[PDB]
RNA sequence: GUGUAGUAUCUGUU
RNA sequence: AACAGAUACUGACACAGUCCCUUU
């Protein structure tokens, strides 16, 4: 059974899925892929004159509630 | 085994024990019964390889006799990394063939 | 089309540089981890330099690193945490020089994901148990043991999942021989994502939590979580058990706060702030990094600030309970993001942007002229102040942030130098990077002469420095010795009266004075064994040795002497002549192993060597013979499993493994060379002169032939001096020369500039060669606005009624903090500061200087000359206003215009043109500019009071990144989009788009190969090259034609060509300091073996870190047509078993492999 | 599935009688030939091959509104070899426009299909998602790839 | 030959 | 559309297997 397998994996969606969860998902991963490369935290130390430990603190407190509140 | 929708796979968190296949299915793999290019050794979650059922078939839980492998397509498509292939159900075929053999 | 990936210098920047014991020495190493090289450091501990003995690649991403070492072992390990779904273990092995994977284990997919494990990487401080946590809801406990066989095993993972939550940060507990318990910074959003108001997004605060690991029943389980009053970033382990007491020690913003489970009130300190601090009050301050120096007597800790303050963490207790928490100021460095300090007193500082420093503690700071702060005192304030606890000792060279880079000729020279533009901040540089090694000159004296030979033969073998030196003229000699003053000595019993040819070391003490006309013995010692050659037919070459002197007369009449115990000379009655002269000829070193030099090889006019044996039996009987392409010009025998080096009248070096009879033979690239054989870095190396300096290093039983950089020398010989023990004298111009190679400076060698801020974009004036840069930072001041903002902050304090009358001002308008130093004042978000500069880049010092106003960030740099004037060059400048970053919004932008009339060295004012966005791209064409402002292309051309604007174009799908053109077609790069074609149409003046591409790209440079092709990068560190369909007409698509991953991102793309006589490449550079070229192949064959090659070493030699070769490099797009280099070059470092094995699977030799793959890297670079 | 590597020089002889074999006519036809592409697509992974295997996928794409199980599962299977051997992005184009849309139906099959692309390789699809524009109270746009040095 | 899951196409009665 | 009958097809599906806790 493949659905078993896609349900407990956090991200995936299905029919009665809104547009701000699915960006809100877009986002957090988005988030945690900038912590994890490191030329990729480079520019965006760089663009802005922040320590990396500042950029990398911003970014998690953005994890939480992103894109707004919900409807 | 793909041939059967009913059956059912185990796969919680894997440990360090190492599958093992009987007889009938050995030289296959464990996700889609293919004898071409074994790539991976297979493990097991350690409540499946506890008391009666260590060193028992993945597939069908016969005697032991050799190892088991995912095929070169499925670690290309990173299905090894999925948790424990051991089944745990027993399916309708097998239950039915043996009613129907003890008629 | 296949394209072959190398690399010329790997990336500089650290990420992760944890120490311990891994040598199983009682010596400490520094393991430091770039973004994808693992490297091994060892500082030396007597001169303070630091050497490296291993750097090896892993390809892949690595997020955590930490070490651990076994209760009772000596040991230590290396944990990785990375991209790919495993955890390693590793173990250096000093014999072998590599790294061994001693463990691996599975536990999900790969890629940087947000619920597999790999970020957080807490290890037990005893060495019970590791975890490994994801960023959300996955953590695994591993649990160590050692079995009966003296080896580590590994245990089942232990989950201790938990559904929506975040982690910041997991550290290990040191609990004493208790259960293994683990701390973490947990933050729970499952109510706040259901709540439309919002309000449950705040009120919510992180909670530490303690998970301890059950070892009787095999399980983990949470036990503490009390909620924080802060936001912590990042945690400190306390060393507890028998010394000090547990818990952990939690960061804030503007706090410290130490806490512990069970029954503990918490202690809070404020973190002390700068005096006359120029910063913007709203900001907060938090710390970045941290160490641990426990010790016996007592432990303290060390703290790094956002402005480089480094701190001194005491804390003070009862007999158990823990009272207050004593801050004290220890000195300033610049920011890192990692400190280790080591035994032997000891800093090092791994800066996170630009070079590395290694300081020495000479004091630890206690009960000094400043004061301390304590938690029990009822907002601090200190007063920061040049170095006093440390002395820096070395310096680590790097170029972390490589932003702009142009490969030019720019100097006189014939090889093209490269010009960065590195640097970050107020201590960005541009460095002037050439191939080569570095040459450092102390001493020069004019001999007026010719002199043709030196040599530097010491006075006694046991002595440490070389007291002889003979310089010899055409038809004299110049008798030379080492000093505080060099001086000429007369009663060195040398008869200075004929040239001298050669200077032996016979004996421990002996020397002999070679001549055309015999050689005559002078030892130490009051004894003269004097030998002459009576003739017209006088000795023509030479071949001095430890215990042998051979020679050799016209017509190829060789001489044998060799010394016995009592002190003679032997002579054999054999005088084998053949038909053809000596065009040269030498001995080897005597090694203690065998008793003399093995073999003696001559040179011969017929271009046959010979191999004389040395024994009497067959002494001047040769036992083989080896051809040459062209006239042989000397015979060095390199030593370290030795070879032989051939120098050819041919600018052509050849060198022939050791053996009598001739084997593998490798050659490199019209005058003649001598080699002369020094001390290099205590390995015994070669010097070759064929067109310049030559020096050939067996560094590491690794071969390189770089030359020194500098120019043309003609003679040289070894250098020994307590003030210099590792030298070259050297004779050039007919003058002495005394040369100075301590640090070994590779390739690349380095010439640093500073500058302002953070460089942008840089262009080379045609007429001048020199550099117009523009510089721009965010969150800075302008000279100006910080004197002005200085003078009213001076004005307010003496306003403040300070006794009315206060003589602070005076002091505080003295203080001048260097930015260099003690960094920069940063402000807000909003705030911008800029700079143009004319620099002249053969020497670094500028002829020009314009500096904007505040709120004026440049973009963009054009030097064009238009149609309406003749020899009228001009400057271009795009300026934002008003930019705020994250909420996206500017307001207006301008393009200056300047004039450069002085040969390019003065920059007046000619206009400045308001746009409605800000531009981004100016490139010149037929006469004209093109300016992007925004989505909006519109063409340009020069009037008397701004630019009129003639054409335009509104079909852009997003922001303009860059512009590129060639005749009548123009290339645009867009921030998301990959490219678009346009062509401009004179007749019509109208711009319409005819080819785009079918992939969104995040293309941060572009370079145009030919009239079809364009070459560009993106943000995630992919290249691509795509090429235009040839049936188009300037709708229709272009066609990806290759594909790749670096890893880095690459910020420049530029083909050229770097070695002279070579073909001409894809030099690229990346945003992590690596340089990296990519070149095709000459024949379909070689494309062939190779990839076989690259097939083969991907089956057998997996990478180490546990990654998927060919799954890295297809990381977000599959590869194409481009084949690794770096992987393919790991096969000479490799196993002898599993070399042949694979030499064998492609149907050649080992050795044959190797050359093959050092051909290709040796004719492109 | 046999032959793995070298399989890349026989895709242009049987092109014509998969297409032939591809069309709407009968289902095991279908069926089989979405198993012969899924094992051609995963054999000739990495070998740069895609400019057939955006023909194959293109020919492929309209068989996944089907109800027979087994036909289901070979289109399924066909479709995951073709993101393996293609990439995430074009398979995200592809099931990206019935994503939202009002048919109850059709929603479900293709969230099936992109939780299927998103297992994979999600840190890809970072880098390959589209640009969406903000509403009025909620930010939709990542401001931070929009920086330029 | 038999049994375990499914599928497609025809025919009759409402 | 529901009830029923008939004919074809797919799944390298399987063939005294065997039980491997059945507790006092
Ligand atoms: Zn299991
Ligand atoms: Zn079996
Ligand atoms: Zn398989």
């Amino acid at each position: 059974q493949l659905e078993h397998l896609q349900s407990k994996y956090i991200g995936t969606g299905h029919a009665d899925t809104t547009k701000w969860e699915w960006l809100v998902n877009q986002h957090r991963d988005s988030y945690c892929s900038y912590m994890g490369h490191f030329d990729l935290l480079n520019y965006f130390a760089i663009a802005e004159n922040e320590s990396k430990a500042r950029v990398r603190f911003n970014l998690m407190e953005k994890m939480l509630q992103p894109c707004g509140p919900p409807a | 085994a793909k041939h059967h929708p009913d059956l059912i796979f185990c796969r919680k968190q894997a440990g360090v024990a190492i599958g093992r296949l009987c007889e009938k299915c050995d030289g296959k793999c464990v996700i889609c019964d293919s004898y071409v290019r074994p790539c991976t050794l297979v493990r097991i979650c350690d409540e499946c390889n506890y008391g009666s059922y260590q060193g028992r078939c993945v597939i069908c839980g016969g005697p032991g006799v050799s190892d088991a492998y995912y095929c070169k397509e499925c670690t290309i498509q990173e299905k090894d990394r999925d948790g424990c292939p051991k089944i745990v159900n027993l399916g309708s075929s097998k239950t039915d063939l043996f009613y129907e053999r003890k008629k | 089309m296949f394209l072959y990936n190398l690399t010329l210098q790997r990336a500089t920047g650290i990420s992760f540089a944890i120490h311990g014991n891994f040598s199983g020495t009682k010596q400490q190493e520094i393991v430091v981890s770039r973004g994808k090289i693992l490297e091994l450091l060892r500082p030396d501990p007597n001169t303070g330099k630091v050497h490296t003995l291993l750097t090896v690649e892993v390809f892949g991403v690595i997020r955590s690193l930490m070490a651990f070492r076994l209760t009772g072992g000596t040991k230590d390990y290396i944990v990785v945490g990375s991209d790919s779904g495993r955890i390693v273990i590793l173990e250096y092995q000093p014999s072998k020089n590599m790294f061994e994977k001693i463990h691996q284990e599975t536990f999900g997919k790969s890629g940087c994901r947000r619920i597999v494990p790999g970020q957080f990487l807490a290890v037990d401080p005893k060495g019970r148990a590791v975890m490994i946590s994801a960023i959300e809801k996955q953590k695994l406990v591993y649990i160590l043991n050692r079995d009966a066989a003296a080896r580590l095993t590994i245990s089942s993972p232990l989950e201790a999942h938990k559904a929506n939550t975040l982690v910041y940060h997991v550290v290990g507990v040191d609990v004493g021989f208790e259960n293994p318990m683990f701390a973490c910074l947990e933050m729970d959003y499952e109510e706040a994502d259901n709540d439309p108001t919002g309000e449950a997004a705040a009120n919510t605060q992180q909670t530490l939590t303690f998970y301890e690991l059950d070892l009787g029943l095999n399980h983990v389980v949470r036990k503490y979580s009390e909620p924080l009053e802060e936001h912590g970033n990042f945690l400190i382990t306390v060393p507890g058990g028998s010394d000090g007491p547990s818990g952990v020690l939690i960061c804030s913003e503007n706090y410290i706060t130490y806490k512990n489970f069970g029954d503990q009130p918490d202690i809070r300190c404020p973190i002390p702030r700068r005096r006359n601090d120029l910063d913007d009050p709203e900001r907060g301050m938090i710390f970045v990094c941290s160490a641990t120096h426990k010790t016996k007597s007592m432990f303290f800790f060390l703290a790094q600030t956002e402005q480089g303050d480094i701190f001194k963490i005491t804390l003070e207790t009862d007999e158990d309970m823990v009272t207050e928490i004593r801050l004290k100021y220890f000195d300033t460095v610049p920011v890192a993001a990692a400190m280790c300090v080591l035994k032997t007193g000891f800093l090092f500082v791994a800066s996170e942007f630009g070079n590395h420093y290694l300081y020495q503690i000479a004091h630890l700071g206690d009960d000094d002229e400043e004061p301390e702060f304590s938690s029990a005192m009822p907002t601090f304030f200190f007063q920061p102040r040049p170095l006093k606890n440390l002395v820096l000792v070395d310096e680590l060279d790097s170029l972390s942030p490589i932003l702009f880079c142009q490969i030019a000729d720019l100097a006189n020279e014939d090889t093209p130098q490269l010009y960065v533009a590195c640097g970050r901040g107020p201590r960005s540089s541009l460095r002037v990077l050439r191939h080569g090694l570095e040459v450092s000159e102390m001493a020069v004296s004019e001999l007026p002469g010719n002199p043709n030979a030196v040599w530097t033969v010491r006075r006694h073998i046991e002595d440490e420095f070389d007291a002889y030196i003979i310089v010899s003229f055409v038809n004299a000699t110049l008798v030379l010795s080492i000093g505080e003053t060099v001086e000429e000595v007369t009663d060195s019993g040398f008869l200075g009266t004929t040239p001298t040819l050669s200077c032996s070391l016979l004996g421990d003490d002996a020397l002999v004075q070679v001549y055309p006309d015999g050689i005559r013995h002078i030892r130490a010692d009051k004894r003269v064994n004097e030998w002459k050659t009576p003739g017209k037919k006088t000795i023509v070459k030479c071949a001095v040795n430890q215990r042998q002197v051979v020679i050799a007369l016209t017509g190829g009449e060789l001489v044998y002497f060799e010394m016995d115990p009592s002190g003679q000379l032997n002579e054999y009655t054999e005088r084998k002549e053949m038909s053809a002269d000596v065009v040269c000829m030498s001995l080897a070193n005597v090694p203690p192993g065998e008793q003399r030099s093995r073999f003696l090889a001559v040179g011969l006019v017929d271009n046959t060597v010979r191999i004389i044996s040395l024994d009497p039996s067959d002494c001047l009987q040769p036992l083989s013979m080896q051809a040459l392409p062209a006239q042989p010009e000397s015979l060095c025998i390199v030593e370290m499993f030795l070879y032989l080096n051939i120098g050819l009248q041919n600018g052509v070096l050849l060198r022939t493994v050791l053996d009598p009879v001739t084997g593998d033979l490798s050659d490199t690239r019209s005058r003649p060379v001598k080699l002369f054989r020094v001390r290099m870095q205590g390995q015994e190396a070669v010097l070759a002169m064929s067109s310049r300096s030559w020096l050939s290093y067996s560094y590491q039983s690794r071969f390189h032939l770089t030359p020194l950089s500098y120019e043309t020398l003609e003679f040289a010989s070894g250098f020994a001096s307590e003030q210099c023990p590792e030298g070259i004298v050297a004779i050039s111009t007919n003058t002495l020369r005394i040369l100075a190679l301590e640090k070994l400076g590779a390739v690349f060698n380095q010439v640093a500039f500073p500058l302002q801020y953070t460089p942008r974009k840089f262009v080379i004036h045609p007429e001048s060669n020199n550099l117009i840069i523009i510089e721009t930072d965010h969150n800075a001041y302008t000279e100006a606005t910080k004197a002005q903002r200085k003078q009213q902050m001076a004005e307010e304090m003496v306003e403040a009624a300070g006794e009315l009358a206060a003589e602070m001002a005076a002091a505080f308008l003295n203080e001048n903090l260097p930015e260099s130093i003690f960094g920069a004042p940063k402000a807000g978000n909003g705030q911008w500061a800029s700079v143009i500069r004319v620099m002249n880049p053969i020497q670094g010092n500028t002829l020009d200087l314009v500096q904007l106003e505040q709120n004026e960030a440049a973009f963009s740099v054009a030097v064009c000359r238009f149609s309406n004037t003749g020899e009228d060059w001009y400057v271009l400048v795009g300026v934002a206003k008003d930019l705020i970053l994250n909420p996206r919004s500017v307001a207006g932008g301008f393009v200056y215009t300047y004039k450069l009339v002085n040969n390019g060295e003065k920059l007046e004012f000619l206009h400045k043109t308001p746009v409605e966005e800000v531009p981004a791209a100016i490139a010149p064409f037929q006469g004209r500019v093109l300016i992007g402002v925004g989505k909006l292309l519109r063409v340009y051309d020069l009037g008397k009071k701004k630019l009129l604007r003639k054409c335009e174009n509104k079909h852009i799908a997003n922001y303009i990144s860059g512009i590129q053109t060639i005749g009548h077609r123009v290339i645009v790069s867009d921030v998301q989009e990959s490219f678009i074609w346009v062509r401009y149409k004179r007749n019509e003046n109208q711009l319409i788009i005819f080819a785009d591409d079918t992939y969104p790209r995040w293309v941060t440079t572009a370079s145009l190969l030919d009239y079809d092709t364009v070459a560009g990068a993106d943000k995630f560190g992919n290249i691509c090259v795509v090429r235009l369909p040839p049936n188009t007409n300037d709708s229709q698509k272009a066609e990806v034609i290759m594909n790749y991953h670096v890893g880095e991102t690459v910020l420049s793309l530029q083909k050229t060509t770097l070695i002279p006589g070579g073909s001409e490449s894809l030099v690229y550079t990346t945003l992590s300091g690596g340089i990296g070229i990519l070149v095709p192949f000459t024949s379909h064959e070689d494309h062939d073996f190779f990839q076989h090659v690259e097939m083969h070493l991907r089956s057998e030699h997996p990478p180490l870190c546990g990654r998927d070769h060919l799954s890295f490099r297809s990381y977000y797009f599959p590869v194409k047509n481009v084949i690794d280099g770096d992987l393919c070059e790991q096969f000479n470092s490799m196993e002898p078993n599993k070399q042949k094995n694979v030499s064998e699977e492609l149907d050649r030799t080992p050795p044959e492999v190797s050359k093959k793959l050092e051909d290709i890297r040796t004719r492109y670079a | 599935e046999y032959i793995g590597e070298m399989g890349k020089d026989y895709i242009y002889a049987v092109t014509p009688l998969l297409e032939d074999a591809l069309m709407d006519r009968d289902l095991v036809h279908r069926q089989t030939a979405s198993a012969v592409v899924q094992h051609m697509s995963l054999g000739v992974y990495g070998f740069g091959c895609e400019d057939s295997l955006n023909h194959l996928l293109n020919y492929v794409w309209p068989n996944v509104f089907e109800t027979s199980p087994h036909v289901i599962q070979a289109v399924m299977g066909a479709l995951e070899g073709l993101r393996v051997a293609i990439g995430p992005c074009r398979m995200l184009q592809y099931c990206l426009q019935g994503l939202f849309h009002p048919a109850r139906k059709v929603r479900d099959v293709y969230w099936k299909i992109y939780n299927s692309i998103y297992i994979g390789s999600q840190d890809a699809l970072i880098a390959h998602y589209p640009r969406i524009y903000n509403d009025d109270k909620n930010t939709y746009i990542r401001y931070e790839l929009d920086y330029i040095l």
